[PDB]
């Protein structure tokens, strides 16, 4: 039951700082080695810092060093991650995971669930909701674009029409902005006396647009 | 986890061990230790535990062992405990205050002694600061002893951090290759893989 | 640092098919070898430690070899729930590093994409900006490529794409692929088309339609 | 207390072999590095090598490869110099230097330095001198000089006063020659007002430890 | 190797004055491993600069180092009594770590003539069978000096034997005794025994001699 909790990701902008932390239980924290690990939407697993269990010797990777500082509180049994200067390519899930006895850093045993750190300049903004308007099937579907930050959900005729149904991953556009289309597949003997409908909730934002796809 | 017995001869049967500045850890897990047969076994000059009582390890349960393996020369055996200072338990293998585990020591003369003498083994000599509990250094660089820089080559006051042994057959038994298995025993709230039969 | 090389950077097998992928190193590294396997969303999960040895739990059908630089991590029988990204990961010096993974893929049949074209919408150009979208639906092998033409002139660096996970009942892929103009370029062109380059296509298929 | 103690004097046969002993106090010995150097009566400085205490690595002169080995016990936290075929060119004064050193850092140069060992080759033996007065001339009326002559004695050294101390001033005691059969000669004069030649006796007390020889002489002007 | 040359041989200089001392590579030295080192009669040398230019614990700050590469100097800003002594210097950058062939600094004196007294054989070392006869320089600056045997007029060599005292530590002069060492045969062959004394502060050789026995 070694379990590693991950707070404080969220949204922060370039070249600004977030701090964050990492809550250890099932073990003595005070005497075992830490660890951060990172992995960019995409990309692969990539080691970020380790410390020492008494917090006085750290090691850093070279993307990260003289930018992040590893730290930690063993009265708290809690593990830090200071990131300054920060860029978008420290976009990122974060990881603390427990490594070796005392100064045996090269375990990373159990990792935590991950907190997620979006580097952004961007506010907070609902999505616009465009129809993808319609062989022997045809296809539809409902562009949504220009939101801000993840993620929003999809769905058809509120649930009921599920077969067929693909909901890309979103795409990060060059303003900043994430762009999103789902699509569905019909017969298109039923075109006409069918109404679709997708269902975009967008909760940071707090909005929820219900969009009617019809052909031209 | 239950019907394996833990792969001990991996250790201590192996054909080639490290250097102690270069110590080598296996984790073992998942298997069913038989202590006894070691604790009592005839092969062995050295065999203190610490924070257990080592006739009692084959009723006691732990999460994980680990076997740290290395040589070093008998007059240097009694460093591989805690609370040890000296060229080996301040630069090369440190042991925490807390050490609960066992530390297992043989003289390999018939295996790491060479007739012109053996010199692959080799051992850390000098260090700015001493090595925290279970530290690994295995870095080359030259050692700065005075205030001017080195410049990776050796000279007055700059030395080549690691020193290679003697080991021939005539030497001393103090002066003779000793084989060492440091067995620690960790217990984490989790369930315990590693149990004695 | 210490490099690590896995091969292949992606497979597709049946299930109770036998996957071996293979990790080779820069340099001597023992046997500080990890497994982990990854599934989409989640953690990667530690599956061989030591290079050769089963951590706690996993099933039996995944093992490793290797010690020094040339490791293998193989599937005896591949199984349905065994479908994600492997890494391999070095502990032999810091700094850690991983692979490069390798994503395992199900196979099936070819299937060739049925593709369909999206003029921009007239409520999206009132606010200026076009977006046409491509789409392909349901394909296999996920590899393809679309390009896209704006008055017989090859577009490039003014389009992204995004790829859906494999259907876990057809196991098939879904590509949309979307090109963004200024509002201003749209109405200086008149053909807009994407074409679409595949291996169950004997000829890349092209959707167009005049503005 | 930072010191270095070396052995003490030693003579040898020609071609016999000798180890001068170097033992530290006061630092770190096990971090630190040796070098010794020699220097015959008048001359410079020589280096014949040096020992880095830590590893006993050590590189030596061209001189003095041959014949040569720099050692070191840490045990004792002594350092050795033991000199082969030993022949009469290599009497000399025998030095050994280090830089003092806690368990981490050293300093940048060979600052702590011996006493110092005295090696004396050749085939004489031990011999204790003989005295014989050099007596005052009848000249002036005005300074005169007298002095002791110590001659035919052997090793190194001999040590002279004069009224067992009690005159020091115009003393000049030179230091002694080897003469072609091996042994050495010294002389020591004094000079004195020529009004107290009658009435003011001067003994020289001539002292030579390695023969136990302990000769005092009475200096007098000539008796016609 | 590295050769290492010092100059001057010897410097002249007076109480109050400064000293500067040359020592010169055959090849460059990093200047972090260059020392001087001062060395009084009958003691072990003693580290006053290293590092070219760094001085060593205890040394009074009017010892002074410089130099990189080839050429490197110590300088005393104002000469004390203490400080009239032998002075070395040593690279030990690159092995063999070599010396220069030392720098002995002496008190500049005013030119001071030597007494001169000549010893016939004792009796008593003439029942010995040998006949050492003794010429005394008392008291002289500068150190350059010259003494000949003659017996009978006639001029000896080969046959004797020098040495010279430390510079004294009061008038800054030196002392030499030379010593003709001749058989009791020999001895007794010849009648005129002197030495003669050539030296700056002696306008013309000053000449000691005695009748054997009278
Ligand atoms: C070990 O010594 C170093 C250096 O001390 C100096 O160098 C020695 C060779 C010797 O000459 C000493 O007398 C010198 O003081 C210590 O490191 C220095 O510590 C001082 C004060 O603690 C500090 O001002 C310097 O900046 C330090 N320099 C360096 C290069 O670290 C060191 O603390 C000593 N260690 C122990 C355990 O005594
Ligand atoms: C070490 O090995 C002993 C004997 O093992 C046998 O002989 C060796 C040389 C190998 O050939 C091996 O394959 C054989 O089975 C054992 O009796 C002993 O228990 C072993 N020690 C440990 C700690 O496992
Ligand atoms: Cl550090
Ligand atoms: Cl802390
Ligand atoms: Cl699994
Ligand atoms: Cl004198
Ligand atoms: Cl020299």
């Amino acid at each position: 039951q070694v379990q590693l909790v991950e707070s404080g990701g969220g949204v922060v902008q370039p070249g600004r700082s977030l701090r964050l932390s990492c809550a250890a239980s099932g073990f003595t924290f005070s005497t075992y080695a830490m660890h951060w690990v990172r992995q960019a939407p995409g990309k692969g697993l990539e080691w970020v810092a380790v410390l020492s269990y008494d917090g006085s010797n750290k090691y850093y990777a070279d993307s990260v060093k003289g930018r992040f500082t590893i730290s930690r509180d063993n009265s708290k049994n809690t593990l830090y991650l200071q990131m300054n200067s920060l860029r978008a390519e420290d976009t990122a899930v974060y990881y603390c995971a427990k490594g070796g006895s005392y100064a045996y850093y090269y375990y990373m045993d159990v990792w935590g669930k991950g907190t997620t750190v979006t580097v952004s300049s961007a506010s907070t903004k609902g999505p616009s909701v465009f129809p993808l308007a319609p062989g022997g099937t045809a296809a539809l579907g409902c562009l949504v674009k220009d939101y801000f930050p993840e993620p929003v959900t999809v769905s058809w005729n509120s649930g009921a029409l599920t077969s067929g149904v693909h909901t890309f991953p979103a795409v990060l556009q060059s303003s900043g902005l994430y762009s999103l289309s789902s699509v569905v597949t019909v017969p298109s003997s039923s075109l006409g006396t069918q109404t679709y409908i997708c269902n975009v909730n967008h909760k940071p934002s707090n909005t929820k647009v219900d969009k009617k796809v019809e052909p031209k | 986890h239950h019907t394996n017995l833990c792969p001990f001869g991996e250790v201590f049967n192996a054909t080639r061990f490290a250097s102690v500045y270069a110590w080598n850890r296996k984790r073992i897990s998942n298997c069913v230790a038989d202590y006894s047969v070691l604790y009592n076994s005839a092969s062995f000059s050295t065999f203190k535990c610490y924070g257990v009582s080592p006739t009692k390890l084959n009723d006691l349960c732990f999460t994980n062992v680990y076997a740290d393996s290395f040589v070093i020369r008998g007059d240097e055996v009694r460093q591989i405990a805690p609370g040890q200072t000296g060229k080996i338990a301040d630069y090369n293998y440190k042991l925490p205050d807390d050490f609960t585990g066992c530390v297992i020591a043989w003289n390999s003369n018939n295996l790491d002694s060479k007739v012109g003498g053996n010199y692959n083994y080799l051992y850390r000599l000098f260090r700015k600061s001493n090595l925290k509990p279970f530290e690994r250094d295995i870095s080359t660089e030259i050692y700065q002893a005075g205030s001017k820089p080195c410049n990776g080559v050796e000279g007055f006051n700059c030395y080549f951090p690691l020193q290679s042994y003697g080991f021939q057959p005539t030497n001393g038994v103090g002066y003779q290759p000793y084989r060492v298995v440091v067995l620690s025993f960790e217990l984490l709230h989790a369930p315990a893989t590693v149990c004695g039969k | 640092d210490i490099q690590l090389t896995q091969s292949p950077s992606s497979l597709s097998a049946s299930v109770g098919d036998r996957v071996t992928i293979t990790c080779q190193a820069s340099q001597d590294i023992s046997n500080y070898l990890n497994w982990y396997q990854q599934k989409p969303g989640k953690a990667p999960k530690l599956l061989i430690y030591d290079a050769s040895n089963l951590e706690t739990g996993v099933p039996s059908r995944f093992s490793g070899g290797g010690s020094g630089t040339d490791f293998t991590f193989t599937i005896t029988s591949l199984q349905p729930e065994d479908i994600a990204t492997y890494y391999c990961q070095q502990y032999d010096n810091l700094p850690l590093t991983f692979g490069g993974g390798t994503k395992v893929d199900i196979k099936r049949t070819v299937a060739a994409p049925s593709v369909f074209i999206f003029p921009p919408s007239d409520e999206q150009l009132k606010s200026g900006t076009a977006s046409v979208v491509c789409l392909l639906n349901n394909f296999y092998p996920r590899e393809a490529k679309v390009q896209w033409k704006v008055d017989n002139a090859l577009q490039s660096g003014n389009s992204q794409e995004s790829v859906t996970e494999q259907d876990s009942k057809d196991s098939t892929y879904s590509l949309s692929s979307t090109l963004t103009l200024s509002k201003a370029d749209y109405e200086k062109h008149k053909v807009y088309a994407c074409e679409v380059t595949h291996q169950g296509l004997s000829s890349p298929v092209t959707k167009s339609f005049n503005r």
